[PDB]
């Protein structure tokens, strides 16, 4: 817990790219944390920082570096519909089938909130479609509880 | 008048006499508090959903009341709070001038019926609506020395033992409890509850039977058998009263006979309803008494009461408790009136000096002596008749209105001891001749000065409810001045004072006094010679006049505004701000090293230190502390080193050295009730249902194009919370289902045991006080202790909280903002160096129109009040001006002369900006209302020569020069007289530095430079005005 | 001037060995000597 | 005030007679009624 890792977090949440560019600069904490486990590119993956995320992977951020309850920011990612950012993970070896504690795909949450281009750009990096959840529910089982007509048929 | 009251100066002396004792009578009964309501009627409805996160309260109860707050009368606007604590705050403001217990009964009655809508959770701990409005008295500290009581046993003890004597006490408005009674703390054990095949159900089940009152009936009641004998009440199973008897409660009997107990699964003690807060006071566990004074009590009275009670409860406390005052407005509030009675009565010795040194006679010297006490007590008289209380605004009134009432005495006097001294005519002919001079004059000066003063009552809002104070005030003192001036003291004049032989100046005296009244005669011929160098080169002088209205102009802009200035009240406060997520226990250790400087570093000035945790006045979470500083007496603390703005500076630069703490200390405001009331309170609002997350997008953009600005807009802050990390967990129904739990069972295991609940009532020692179930602190800390939670199926096996739920982390607010129905976010700042509110306020209006779409705004608080009150004050200014032209045009029967009067305004303005300026000092409301008490001396002044020089040229058939030489040479004499004595009289406000300074410094500066201008100047410059505007309109 | 009072006490765990329930018990005991307000009926068209 | 010629009558249930026997009673004074064009007009009930 640095003075300059608690200040990207905080750039990084917020989403001041020009302060972020200052901070990697003067060298501050890729690998820094909050109390749940979250890096500068979980909070850039969760708000939706295209440029944050560019420029921390560039600065040797752990594109799989997960919280305490094993979510990765391509889980963030994927959930909250920001697909550029699941393209930019992906191209810098972000694991596709990471499981979290329960078992939860970045799959599993993109079928959720019905989020079809993230779910399509998933499949193409070789996203396990048969992979079950702790309940032994796969991404279509989620599709088809949902009532997801369009989902359902890419999901074949 | 004048005439009939001479010739009947015993009737003159009943209307004194009758005035004095409505004036005494007055001064016994009269109210006595710091500060008058000036802060709007306001009515907080207070709520609490023990476990609750933000959202849930805002969606289940704020939401639902805020829809039910219709058909309430006078309501202005609507604010609210939701946050993590389980904490629901909805205060509605309401127009100044509500009648606070109609505003109160109406939203109460539409809350009454929204009950119903709410939860069972809510509407067991029940809603309160309380006026909030209203300010303390003095927080009376209750605390533990030999550490045998925690805060919570101190709160219990003071809950049954004090509150309600100090309630019963005589004056006591209303008593806060800072903390709670005793509650019944059953704190389960998972490990146990499992062992046993039970949950948090079963426990809350059981209390719920084995602890309530049960009804029966009568032995021979009615209708009976006839022949019965005995009529007696049953008694049935009553409420439990000890934790012996809570430990005894049956949960299950297992098949070889052993009973499982609740004690058996849980730990069973006498507790906190809430542990939120930690007060300690100088490290020793504290609990309070916050005191509100009642309406129309004596503050003086109530606050001796208070302590006189406090002081019958001392043999009954237990061993090492002791009660401490660290917050106590009552002596401020004596050193206030003691200095205020020192003024007024030095002020008629300085007036029994300057008239001894002039007139040289005892006889005279008595006059002012009898007349200026029988204003002042007729004005107490005057301010009961309109209900007004003895408080800092009303008796700095009758300071600020000194000048006036000395002036009335000395005029009326002074002039009759001239008309005796030039003519040689006896005292009650000479008085006769002397009022005639005067009488029209002054008669014509009230009807001015009431043109100047009464408008300042009619502002709206809390500006308008202070200016009110000094209005009323000023007028009624004036008022009764010209009154007495027409009625007592002529009659004083024509009984008292002993003829003087014709062309008698004490020129043929020796000593100190003939040299004087030598010295004095040669000045008046020095003055005369002066005056007409003056009139002879007058353009010159024009010119000089346009470079004071500059000049003024100029200083008015560069002299800084403000409210009222910050006084050493001998308590400050030092706000503790941890970084979002932070726990209880880190707050504390901030806490104990604040409280650790203040007893070290300022030992010789801090008295002591309330270290309150976890409280805080936007949102009270974990993370966010406060220490209340309290000093030592003013005597202990000499020189401005040791000025709580001094220790505030040495403080809030010492604490930001420490890391992970945003630590500053701060002075507390003058009407401590309404606040600051000096930069600007902008409200952004969700006016399309785009939810909490675009609201905040919306706000860091309005505060990324507000940084841009630092010209105009500084200290720009949101008042809310920011977004935190918070345990998202998703009940799988199926898997519930499946396994065969039920919802409700799920639900209140998880509520019960991490949130706490209450589940009903029982007596401890004849008190009714409740019941709450909540796991022990280690089973509920981390994401790992959700697994140890154990709930029983249909079937009757235990199923772990891990088998039918996943849980993840994600962002929410821990405080939701809604403003009149919508949500909203809070935004503060002030007005850069410079540059006015209004700007400020202008350029946050054009910043707001360019952002995104369905985001509106609004201005709440003072800005509220002063956009309101800034549009009235255009029209005031205008009515003053063209009254006072009006009024004066009548007493000197033409259009253009009154100007020759009006054109003396700046002389005085001039100098108390001069005197601001150079000691420092701002544009507040006693300096504002200093400049009318300065204007209007002046401005009578002025009336008095240009009424003689006029009078002279229409009766004698003098000459326009003639005329004005021969005016102000009989007006040089009491204009001296009068500004020598109200400068001495203000001097000793500018130089203190004790308690109240700050107001007594604001009331003499501005009065003191002022006066001394609109003296000096005044003297050379009504002449030339008169002249200038004679000779222009014929 | 004070009235002599009919302690009654239940035995709750002895009723549970009997197998009784204590509400069914209090509401016996309550309705029976004290009387209980059940609901409201129509006596010629006004609610009692 | 309402019109300028206009009455409001109410028709009470004293003795708790009910709601046919007054509807009965209703129909017998608007029955009585009629038969005086000379003095009422238009007299109808406000009710369904
Ligand atoms: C450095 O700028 C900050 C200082 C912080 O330090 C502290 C310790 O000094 C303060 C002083 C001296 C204050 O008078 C207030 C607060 C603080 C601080 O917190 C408040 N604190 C909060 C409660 C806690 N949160 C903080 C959270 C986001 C971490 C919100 C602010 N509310 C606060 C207030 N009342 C209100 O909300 C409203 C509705 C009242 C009126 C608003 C006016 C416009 C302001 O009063 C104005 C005259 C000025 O005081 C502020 C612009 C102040 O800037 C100064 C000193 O010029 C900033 C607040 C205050 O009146
Ligand atoms: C020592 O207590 C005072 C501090 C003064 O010193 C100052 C200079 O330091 C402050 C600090 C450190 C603050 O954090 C705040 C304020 C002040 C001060 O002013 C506020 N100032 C105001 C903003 C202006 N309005 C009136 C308006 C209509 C003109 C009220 C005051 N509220 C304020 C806040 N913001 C809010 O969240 C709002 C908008 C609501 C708050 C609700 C509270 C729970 C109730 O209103 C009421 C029950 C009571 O708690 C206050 C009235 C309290 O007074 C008493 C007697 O206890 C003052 C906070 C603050 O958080
Ligand atoms: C919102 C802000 C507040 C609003 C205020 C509105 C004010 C309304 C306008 C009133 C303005 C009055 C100011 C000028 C007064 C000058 C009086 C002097 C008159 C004068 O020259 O007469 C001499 C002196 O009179 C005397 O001094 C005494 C005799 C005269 C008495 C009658 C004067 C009128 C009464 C004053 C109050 C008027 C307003 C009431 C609402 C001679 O005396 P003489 O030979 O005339 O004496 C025999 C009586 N017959
Ligand atoms: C804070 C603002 C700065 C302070 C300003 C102070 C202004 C008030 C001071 C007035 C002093 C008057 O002093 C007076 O001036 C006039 C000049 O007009 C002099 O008059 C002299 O010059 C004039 C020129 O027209 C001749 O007509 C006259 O015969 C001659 O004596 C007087 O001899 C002197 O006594
Ligand atoms: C003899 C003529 C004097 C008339 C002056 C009347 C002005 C006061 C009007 C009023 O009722 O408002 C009181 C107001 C309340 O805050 O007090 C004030 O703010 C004092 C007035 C400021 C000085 C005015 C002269 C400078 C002009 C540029
Ligand atoms: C203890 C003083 C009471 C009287 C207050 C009023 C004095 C001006
Ligand atoms: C100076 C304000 C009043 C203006 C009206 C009178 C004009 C002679
Ligand atoms: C109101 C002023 C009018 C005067 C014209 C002679």
């Amino acid at each position: 817990g640095s003075d300059l890792g608690k200040k990207l977090l905080e750039a990084a949440r917020a989403g001041r790219d020009d302060e972020v560019r200052i901070l990697m600069a003067n060298g501050a904490d890729v690998n820094a944390a909050d109390v749940v486990g979250w890096t500068p590119l979980h909070l850039a993956a969760y708000w939706g920082h295209l440029e944050i995320v560019e420029v921390l992977l560039k600065n040797g951020a752990d594109v799989n570096a997960y919280d305490t309850l094993g979510s990765t920011p391509l889980h963030l990612a994927a959930h909250f519909g920001h697909l550029e950012i699941v393209e930019v993970l992906l191209k810098n070896g972000a694991d596709v089938n990471a499981k979290d504690d329960n078992g939860i795909t970045p799959l599993h949450l993109a079928a959720n909130r019905g989020h079809l281009e993230i779910v399509e750009v998933l499949l193409k990096y070789g996203a396990d479609v048969n992979a079950q959840d702790k309940f032994g529910k796969t991404a279509f089982d989620i599709s088809i509880n949902n009532g997801n007509e369009d989902l359902a048929e890419i999901l074949q | 008048m004048p005439n009939f009251f001479i010739d009947r100066p015993i009737f003159a002396w009943v209307i004194a006499i009758i005035i004095m004792l409505a004036g005494g009578l007055a001064i016994l009964k009269l109210p006595v508090a710091q500060y008058p309501t000036i802060a709007p009627p306001a009515v907080t409805i207070s709520a609490s959903y023990p476990g609750a996160d933000a959202k849930t309260v805002q969606d289940t109860v704020t939401q639902v009341i805020e829809q039910n707050m219709n058909g309430i009368d006078n309501l202005m606007y609507m604010s609210s709070n939701s946050d993590s604590t389980g904490t629901v705050q909805i205060t509605l403001t309401f127009e100044s001038g509500t009648d606070a217990d109609i505003a109160q009964v109406q939203v109460q009655n539409k809350l009454q019926l929204a009950m119903p809508l709410l939860p069972q959770e809510v509407q067991q701990q029940g809603v309160s609506v309380e006026k909030s409005s209203s300010s303390f008295l003095m927080v009376v500290g209750v605390i533990n020395t030999d550490g045998t009581m925690t805060q919570e046993d101190i709160s219990d003890y003071v809950a049954a033992n004090m509150k309600d004597a100090i309630s019963r006490t005589s004056g006591v408005g209303d008593v806060q409890l800072f903390g709670s009674q005793y509650a019944m703390r059953i704190w389960m054990n998972p490990n146990e509850l499992n062992k046993f095949q039970l949950t948090p159900v079963d426990v809350i089940t059981a209390i719920k039977a084995q602890n309530a009152q049960v009804a029966a009936g009568q032995l021979g009641g009615t209708p009976p058998v006839k022949g019965q004998q005995l009529n007696a009440s049953i008694i049935a199973q009553t409420r439990l009263t000890s934790t012996e008897e809570f430990g005894k409660i049956l949960l299950k009997v297992n098949q070889d006979g052993s009973r499982v107990l609740l004690r058996d699964v849980a730990k069973i003690e006498l507790g906190g309803e809430n542990y939120d807060i930690i007060a300690e006071f100088n490290g020793q566990p504290a609990s309070g008494l916050g005191i509100k004074l009642a309406t129309g009590a004596n503050a003086l009275d109530t606050a001796a009461a208070i302590r006189a009670e406090l002081a019958k409860m001392e043999p009954f406390f237990p061993s090492g408790l002791k009660i401490v005052y660290p917050y106590d407005t009552t002596p401020f509030v004596k050193i206030s009136i003691h200095e205020v009675v020192k003024t007024l009565v030095e002020a008629i010795i300085l007036v029994f000096l300057v008239m001894y040194l002039f007139l040289q006679n005892f006889r005279a010297t008595l006059i002012p002596t009898i007349a200026v006490p029988v204003v002042l007590l007729g004005t107490f008289a005057v301010l009961a008749a309109f209900g007004f209380s003895i408080n800092t605004l009303t008796m700095f009134g009758m300071v600020l209105a000194i000048g006036l009432l000395v002036d009335d005495a000395i005029v009326v006097v002074e002039n009759v001891e001239r008309v005796m001294a030039e003519e040689g005519l006896p005292p009650k002919e000479a008085t006769r001749k002397s009022m005639g001079q005067i009488q029209g004059a002054l008669v014509g000066i009230a009807m001015v000065l009431s043109a100047v003063f009464v408008p300042m009552a009619f502002f709206g809002g809390s500006t308008g409810a202070i200016y009110r104070q000094f209005s009323i005030t000023i007028v009624s003192a004036m008022a009764l001045s010209v009154l007495v001036a027409l009625i007592l003291t002529p009659a004083l004049c024509a009984t008292m004072l002993k003829p003087i032989a014709k062309g008698d100046h004490g020129e043929g005296k020796k000593g100190f006094f003939g040299w004087f009244n030598r010295m004095f005669e040669k000045s008046t011929h020095h003055y005369t010679d002066s005056v007409g160098g003056i009139l002879r080169s007058t353009g010159r002088y024009l010119v000089l006049y346009l470079i004071i209205v500059v000049g003024m102009a100029y200083l008015f802009v560069r002299l800084p505004s403000s409210f009222l200035p910050d006084e050493d009240q001998g308590v400050f406060m030092t706000m503790v701000q941890l970084p979002a997520g932070a726990t209880q226990e880190r707050t504390q250790k901030v806490l104990n090293e604040v409280t650790h400087y203040y007893l070290t570093k300022e030992k010789n000035n801090v008295e002591s230190v309330f270290a309150v945790n976890g409280f805080g006045f936007a949102g009270r979470p974990q993370n966010t502390g406060i220490a209340f500083v309290s000093l030592k007496d003013w005597a202990d603390r000499p020189g401005e080193e040791n000025k709580v703005e001094a220790i505030t500076m040495r403080a809030t630069r010492a604490f930001s050295q420490i890391k992970d703490a945003m630590v500053f200390a701060f002075n507390l405001p003058a009407i401590v009730e309404l606040g600051t009331a000096t930069g600007f309170d902008f409200e952004l609002i969700d006016q399309a249902g785009l939810g909490h997350e675009k609201l905040t997008q919306a706000r860091n953009q309005l505060l990324a194009e507000a940084a841009k600005h630092p010209d105009m807009l500084t200290s720009v802050r949101p008042n809310g919370l920011e977004d935190t990390p918070q345990f998202k967990i998703d009940i799988d129904q199926e898997k519930a289902q499946a396994l065969g739990v039920s919802i409700n069972d799920i639900n209140t295991t998880l509520g019960a045991a991490w949130g706490g609940s209450y589940v009903n009532d029982f007596i401890d020692r004849g008190r009714v006080k409740k019941v709450y179930v909540m796991s022990e602190a280690k089973y509920r800390m981390l994401p790992d202790d959700i697994g140890d939670w154990y709930v029983r199926a249909a079937d009757g096996q235990m199923v772990p909280f891990s088998a039918f739920s996943s849980s993840r982390w994600e962002y929410g607010s821990p405080r939701l903002e809604r403003y009149n129905g919508l949500p909203s976010m809070e935004i503060l700042g002030q007005a850069a160096p410079g540059k006015s509110t209004g700007e400020a306020m202008e350029l946050m209006e054009q910043l707001a129109s360019k952002l995104p779409t369905g985001v509106g705004y609004d201005w709440t608080g003072m800005s509220y009040q002063e956009r309101l009150s800034g549009n009235q004050a255009p029209s005031l200014y205008a009515i003053s001006l063209i009254v006072v032209f009006l009024c004066l045009a009548a007493l000197y029967e033409s259009w253009s002369i009154p100007f020759s009067v009006m054109l003396v305004v700046p002389l005085g303005v001039i100098g108390a900006l001069l005197a601001a300026t150079f000691r420092g000092l701002t544009n507040d409301v006693y300096f504002q209302v200093g400049l009318l008490t300065t204007i209007g001396l002046s401005a009578k002044n002025a009336i008095l020569i240009v009424e003689f020089a006029k009078d002279l040229m229409d009766k004698e058939g003098k000459g326009l020069i003639e005329a004005t030489l021969d005016a102000v040479r009989m007006r040089l004499r009491p204009i001296l007289m009068t500004s020598l004595a109200f400068i001495l009289g203000v001097m000793p406000l500018v130089i203190s530095t004790g308690a109240g300074s700050g107001a007594q410094n604001a009331v003499g500066t501005g009065v003191m430079g002022g006066m001394v201008t609109a003296t000096v100047l005044a003297i050379f410059f009504v002449p030339v005005f008169f002249v200038v505007v004679r000779r222009r309109f014929s």
